[PDB]
């Protein structure tokens, strides 16, 4: 919580962001999100879907 | 709360990213508990081929979505 | 949250809809009925892969939970 | 019911079989199943998962 | 009934076909309402590469499965 | 039907498990706890793509509903 975390999705997609909230179904709210594409895209404030979320771990 | 944030977005433009290589941008109309969403005036973007398509209105299934981003 | 998805599907009953799969297959057909779970009964449906019509169905059942989207035509 | 139907799955897989039963979640029981691979494999009695089932239609 | 048929298979060998190019064969131990299943003495088959792997016991997730076939 | 999946996961708490994704990524780690929804807390986890260790996690959360399988090691 308020920590920066990394997340991976069922599609293979990978992102990084600061955890701001979450619910019983594992939807998350992340701030300052960055998607690793070696490029990156900044996405800002996002809602992550627990339906494709696989992995959540601290930074690194 | 994820669903409260999404609820704040109704009537506004939303950017949606699928697990597949597709994105959608449209006006959020509403959504159910599973975050199946209804979008209006939608642009569908194929992020590989670069192909774009327009939609007046659609039910976008929540199972394959990764992220919803308030704004466009 | 509300029942916007079911409202949308009811609004388009009797009309032509485009149904896309994440695979890229498209169905264009007439929505006859649905149930509360987004199971769809279709009539006069055409199936397209790579823009080529690949099949037609006088009647098909489609599991709405498993498609990418249903779009008003 | 007792009709031969064709079915397609979220993966792209396609089969054909005789409908023997089903439930609220759209699991089905099919008999005499054949999967179209222009080859085919006979699978006999199978339970089809409503979780990957996309399309069900009469033969042809 | 799909789930009654699966229930008949407990203690016996089951053949499972995923939407992906993978198959499993093992002894059905049990399953939940969503047909997440537990298998024992399992062979995993990669149907593209031809690679095989053994497992003493596993929880095989139901979301990506297409078919369960009584027998092997 | 029963709770065989949760029984299996409880049986393997504190042990090493192999977790495969349909993408072909594998995780090998120690199962610390789970909840009733098959959300998993992992310790000492290694991630492998194409057989090459690609990362390690001291602690990870894994959404069991979204994996291909959890296998006893």
């Amino acid at each position: 919580q308020d920590q920066r975390i990394q997340a991976t999705f069922t599609g293979g997609r990978q992102i990084t962001g600061i955890l701001k909230g979450f619910d019983q179904l594992m939807n998350l709210v992340l701030d300052d999100v960055e998607e690793q594409l070696g490029a990156i895209r900044k996405l800002g404030l996002v809602v992550v879907r627990g339906t494709t979320l696989v992995l959540i771990a601290p930074m690194d | 709360l994820p669903l409260e944030l999404i609820d704040k977005c109704i009537g506004s433009n939303l950017w949606v990213i699928m697990k597949s290589e597709r994105e959608f941008a449209g006006t959020l109309v509403g959504f159910d508990d599973y975050v199946n969403i209804v979008l209006k005036d939608v642009t569908e973007y194929d992020t590989v081929t670069g192909v774009t398509e327009k939609h007046s209105e659609m039910l976008l299934n929540g199972n394959g979505m990764c992220m919803l981003i308030p704004g466009g | 949250m509300d029942s916007s998805p079911n409202e949308f599907l009811n609004k388009v009953i009797g009309k032509k809809v485009l149904i896309r799969l994440s695979s890229g297959v498209d169905y264009k057909g007439i929505l006859s009925c649905l149930d509360g779970y987004m199971n769809l009964a279709l009539e006069r449906t055409e199936e397209y892969v790579n823009g080529k019509k690949t099949n037609v169905y006088g009647d098909a059942f489609i599991r709405g939970n498993n498609v990418l989207y249903v779009s008003a035509l």
